[PDB]
């Protein structure tokens, strides 16, 4: 139903990981690289960002249901991307996706003969995987993304181009980088990447004529309390990320 | 083995019995295993299906989970085996093509407005949530025991979009069964639109009163022919441009024919309204075609005898 894939901070703490032993620190990482890995394969795929954030979603619910200790996710990037791009329409070759899949990791390894054993047998798991992902997720695959929230929101904003490109940015960075997906609704999501990229940039959304903030055009839920806990947290693991700030920086 | 808890192994259900052996895939009537509620079955087809889980079966399942409406047939839930996978959908008694086909059965006037209000209301749904059909026919039409009529099949249904910037929409030409066929198809066309299941609704209205699909083409070119001998020759000036596809040379289309459509109806339907209501679901130019919207308006359903439920049979 509604609140199926939104899970309180004390349902993310007893994941199907921690359960078996993978610390939350630890586990979040697993998350993080499968990401990267996805939008890694997506870029050479030639696949678009919507595409790549679909499988990230599906990633991300999957291993609330499944443990890392049994699906690696080295396993799962693929066969959900293969999958998402199916689902987004812009589908990509089983065979093509299984060898840019091996060339991401493994890049000194060399292709297998798509005559052996051994070749057919992944392609065998691709497909399997494929179905327990369907399954898990219990078929159900229209992914709302913050993206579109975001769009609307810095038009009715007057933002300039650059507002506007940071907070795309954000919305990207929010699936690779944290949970947010898992518990909060898109469009709570996209008033935290506006906040924080008006904060990166100085901007300020004046206050509506009624005395209505933005984020209340937004979303009713939204309250200041929760913009900033959200946008510290998010810009927190952004610091982290070696030259992912960088991107979005004014080096003038 | 593995966790699962959204997805239910379709043993839940108990087979009842095969009632689908030549439409599309394979369909089951059954039973709920607790509680007795009977439910149709679905397998999905692997007959590779090179490509994994078939694209097509996730179009159609995005589809049903998005389309919620009273005349349209209802996705419960999608069931794996332990390997396979079964659309679940709730029961319906009754299918109009077996209804139409069957001497015993008999409808009125007021019963077929009835029929009719809830097949266009639930077009009017699904193209104002931006579906296309597809596949108008009769035997996709079901009704249930209480009288509600469901649209089913959406396997060959797909979503549309507006213009836009005056690229036309490259959508699929080989659609919809061949008797249902509109115009635009068979000429060619591959921006089409919600008239295509309109035109199938004209086909299906008429054949509650003939008891039998108006128009049996045999061939594409076939049924070009017996729409012209029905609803007037394809002519520009019926069918402003229609002389731009690049069949319209190739098809070599009659052109002595003047529109049949009130006329050779005229025997079975008698009724003023209704055969004015067909008139204007079975016109050419797709442009021209009346929509869900104002066909619900048209007289015919707001004139004597009112439409009515559908009790009995
Ligand atoms: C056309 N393909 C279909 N798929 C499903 C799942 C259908 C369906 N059917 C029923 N009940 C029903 C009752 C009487 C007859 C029939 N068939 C036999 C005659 C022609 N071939 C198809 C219809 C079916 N109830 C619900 C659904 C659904 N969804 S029909």
């Amino acid at each position: 139903n509604n609140k199926r894939w939104y899970f309180t901070r004390e349902q993310l703490e007893n994941s199907p990981s921690r359960r078996f032993g993978v610390d939350p620190d630890k586990e979040l990482s697993y998350r993080q690289q499968a990401a990267n890995l996805l939008q890694d394969m997506g870029q050479r795929l030639n696949v678009s960002q919507l595409t790549i954030n679909t499988a990230i979603v599906y990633m991300h619910r999957f291993y609330m249901i499944q443990s890392f200790t049994r699906f690696p996710g080295n396993s799962v990037a693929p066969a959900a991307l293969f999958l998402a791009a199916k689902v987004e329409g812009q589908p990509k070759k089983l065979e093509h996706v299984i060898k840019v899949a091996h060339t991401c990791l493994h890049p000194q390894e060399s292709l297998p003969d798509t005559r052996s054993e051994a070749y057919l047998q992944q392609v065998q798991d691709l497909v399997i995987l494929e179905s327990i992902i369907l399954q898990t997720l219990g078929f159900e695959l229209t992914i709302d993304h913050p993206h579109t929230h975001v769009v609307k929101c810095t038009q009715l904003v007057r933002a300039s181009k650059d507002l506007a490109q940071t907070s795309y940015f954000m919305a990207t960075n929010s699936l690779h980088l944290t949970t947010f997906s898992l518990q909060y609704t898109p469009p709570v999501v996209a008033c935290v990447c506006i906040h924080l990229a008006c904060k990166w940039s100085n901007w300020e959304i004046p206050v509506s004529t009624d005395g209505k903030h933005w984020w209340e055009y937004v979303d009713a839920t939204v309250t200041l309390e929760l913009l900033d806990e959200l946008t510290h947290e998010l810009l927190q693991i952004l610091e982290k990320t070696p030259n992912r700030l960088k991107r979005i920086w004014n080096w003038r | 083995s593995v966790e699962c808890p959204f997805c239910d192994e379709v043993s839940k259900y108990e087979k009842l019995a095969k009632i689908g052996q030549g439409t599309f895939g394979e369909v089951f009537k059954a039973r709920h295993r607790k509680t007795g509620q009977k439910v149709a079955l679905k397998k999905v087809l692997m007959e590779n299906e090179k490509e994994g889980f078939p694209i097509t079966a996730l179009r159609e399942i995005k589809i049903l989970q998005l389309l919620k409406h009273e005349n349209v047939v209802n996705l419960i839930e999608i069931c794996r085996t332990k390997g396979s996978i079964y659309l679940v959908f709730d029961f319906c008694e009754h299918d109009l093509a077996g209804l139409l086909s069957n001497v015993l059965v008999k409808f009125t006037l007021s019963e077929i407005k009835r029929v009719m209000q809830m097949l266009l209301n639930g077009l009017y749904y699904i193209h104002r949530n931006k579906i296309l059909h597809r596949d108008m026919k009769a035997a996709n039409v079901l009704i249930t025991r209480d009288g509600v009529l469901k649209l089913a099949d959406f396997g060959l249904a797909r979503a549309f979009s507006l213009a836009k910037n005056s690229q036309p929409n490259r959508y699929t030409n080989r659609v919809v069964t061949l008797w249902y066929r509109p115009p635009e198809l068979l000429l060619g066309e591959r921006d089409y639109g919600p008239p295509i299941d309109l035109w199938g609704a004209g086909c299906i209205m008429a054949e509650m009163w003939t008891r039998s699909p108006i128009m049996q083409g045999n061939t594409e070119q076939h049924q070009l022919a017996l729409i012209s001998q029905l609803c007037g020759s394809i002519t520009p000036e019926v069918w402003p441009n229609v002389d731009n596809y690049e069949l319209y040379e190739k098809l070599e289309l009659v052109k002595g024919q003047k529109r049949k459509v009130k006329d050779r109806l005229k025997a079975y339907v008698r009724d003023p309204y209704a055969l004015d209501l067909i008139d204007k679901l079975l016109v050419l130019d797709p442009a021209q075609r009346i929509d869900s919207d104002d066909a619900l308006n048209h007289d015919f359903f707001w004139s004597d005898p009112m439409p009515s439920d559908l009790k009995g049979m």
